[PDB]
RNA sequence: CCCGCAGAAGAAGCACCGGCUAACUCCGUGCCAGCAGCCGCGGUAAUACGGAGGGUGCAAGCGUUAAUCGGAAUUACUGGGC
RNA sequence: UAGCUAGUAGGUGGGGUAACGGCUCACCUAGGCGACGAUCCCUAGCUGGUCUGAGAGGAUGACCAGCCACACUGGAACUGAGACACGGUCCAGACUCCUACGGGAGGCAGCAGUGGGGAAUAUUGCACAAUGGGCGCAAGCCUGAUGCAGCCAUGCCGCGUG
């Protein structure tokens, strides 16, 4: 239900009724783009795998273990 | 230090707070599980880990991690809740224990059984 | 209302009347005592004392009331009764 | 008499304690409600936990009222306040339990044989 | 409880195996799936994942999660600091 | 949570209890408590103990025993040696079920049990055979206290699968 009084005439207000009624179905009907997920980068992915393996290297050679010396 | 000091106003008794708190002092919490799905772990450990979020039969709702390869674990599915956290997803402090309220067994897990909720191979 | 021994409601409530009346008479002769005392007469005072004795003495005994309220009955009325003089 | 904008008293133990009378159901323009009438009303205010929370909708069926109901001799029967019994609004089918204060004779009808039961006295 | 039992005779699971903590190989997977108490393992020889073999340990139980105290001298009076 | 308190704090008298006592009443005075934490708010049954610990301490109060409190909720008495009473009384109340519609009747926090709650906990059993308990002169009865078995690897302990 639309009321369409903001002109003079009838002849006016018969079209900003329909005016208004289009204008509204074209965007209460829009289909909004629908979002994809997106995945870490390749290159952010090689950095975290850099990452970790730099600290499997210290957090290796950081300990104790009697592998040569019995 | 100083005694008087101490005596006027005493040394206290920092109270540890509980890690598990939808556990609230009892081992085990059924849940609905409202969600099911997969997260990725924080940043080095680059994977997706299963997770739910449920909720519980005293009103805390959590998000529970889902142990094993595989599940059936749905919408609706009467579930129950262990302690533990993760350590990979921020947030998940609670498990599933697997194999019991609707849980199915990784596909017969010969190792670890006890855990994961499988029945033995009969032999 | 559940065992036999409910029997204790009549009892109990028939015990409950004859007592009630009887220690409406006590103090209502308790009652004339001191009526006297205020009045201004010691000899009043002492006749109700008198007639009034054996029924709370006797009321004590009957296990009623206990034999500690008529010393303190007797002992303040008495007292009662020779500050007026 | 328990017209539009009449507040009643609630003679059950539905958990309102004060409804409005929002319409007289029954006929077209149709004024009032005696005892047997029922009406339409809506919870101006309910106990905490009761089984009907403020601001519901739905029937009601009068029981008691300030007018009185003349009997078929002359006698009449005045209470003292306007009170009513609620209903489900698809069953009639009181929505309450237990029933306080008197009724009358015009509730023996077919559907409030539970509430003439239920109810203590008349 | 006590006398005959003809026959081994109906009766071992559970966890762990990268370090802490002890006890090691193969296989398949190959940032995946997964494991994880803390550190952490996983991109093809994975003693860390899943399986097999084997080892370690408890056993009519074995572990997991509660929960408490200890270690925690991390509320210190004993017995701490600025 | 910094003020609190007015029958309040005392005095005298009267009354009242089994017993002193503002216990209660009528007067008189201005007390009375409060940083050594009053008051208000949250929590909680207290103890012997228990668990840990080297000890102090910390956590603590499931079992057994001692004390207190409660009996659907609120209140009150009655009787009584003793109760303001678990399986008594009266009133009120919410709930629930009956009805010869006038009336009622009921209180598993006893045992067993149901539904429900939960992660979670057992027979709608047997005997009064000892024990204790009440009654009774006593025999003898009552006792879901107990003594027993039912169930659960729930803990501790011992032996077997050679
Ligand atoms: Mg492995
Ligand atoms: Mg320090
Ligand atoms: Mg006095
Ligand atoms: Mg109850
Ligand atoms: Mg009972
Ligand atoms: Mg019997």
């Amino acid at each position: 239900v639309i009321k369409a009084q903001e002109y003079r005439s009838q002849e006016l207000n018969r079209e900003a009724a329909l005016a208004r009624l289009v204008a509204m179905i074209k965007e209460l009907t829009t289909e909004k783009k629908a979002r994809r997920p997106t995945r870490p980068t390749r290159a952010s992915k090689e950095r975290r795998l850099a990452s970790k393996a730099q600290k499997s290297s210290v957090k290796a050679m950081r300990g104790k273990v009697r592998s040569g010396r019995e | 230090a100083t005694v008087n000091q101490l005596v006027r106003k005493p040394r206290a008794r920092k109270v540890a707070k509980s890690n598990v708190p939808a556990l609230e002092a009892c081992p085990q919490k059924r849940g609905v599980c409202t969600r099911v799905y997969t997260t990725t772990p924080k940043k080095p450990n680059s994977a997706l880990r299963k997770v739910c979020r449920v909720r519980l039969t005293n009103g805390f709702e959590v998000t529970s991690y889902i142990g094993g390869e595989g599940h059936n674990l749905q919408e609706h599915s009467v579930i129950l809740i262990r302690g533990g956290r993760v350590k990979d997803l921020p947030g998940v402090r609670y498990h599933t224990v697997r194999g019991a309220l609707d849980c199915s067994g990784v596909k017969d897990r010969k190792q670890a059984r006890s855990k994961y909720g499988v029945k033995r191979p009969k032999a | 209302n559940i065992k036999s021994a409910k029997k204790r409601a009549i009892q109990s409530e028939k015990a409950r009347k004859h007592n009630a009346s009887r220690r409406s008479m006590m103090r209502t002769f308790i009652k004339k005592v001191y009526a006297a005392i205020e009045a201004g007469d010691k000899a009043a005072a002492q006749k109700a004392f008198n007639e009034m004795q054996p029924i709370v003495d006797r009321q004590a005994a009957k296990g009623l009331i206990h034999k500690n309220k008529a010393a303190r009955h007797k002992a303040n009325l008495t007292a009662q009764i020779n500050k007026l003089a | 008499m328990i017209q539009e904008q009449t507040m009643l008293n609630v003679a059950d133990n539905s958990g309102a304690r004060r409804v409005m009378c929002i319409k007289v159901l029954g006929g077209s323009h149709r004024r009032y409600a005696g005892v047997g009438d029922i009406i339409k009303i809506t919870i101006k205010e309910a106990i905490p936990r009761g089984k009907v929370k403020k601001g519901d909708v739905l029937k009601a069926v009068v029981v008691r009222t300030k007018k009185g109901v003349r009997r078929p001799d002359g006698s009449v029967i005045r209470f003292d306040g306007n009170a009513c019994v609620l209903l489900n609004n698809n069953s009639e089918q009181p929505i309450g339990t237990r029933i306080f204060g008197p009724v009358t004779r015009e509730l023996r009808s077919e559907k409030f044989m539970k509430i003439i039961s239920l109810a203590p006295e008349v």
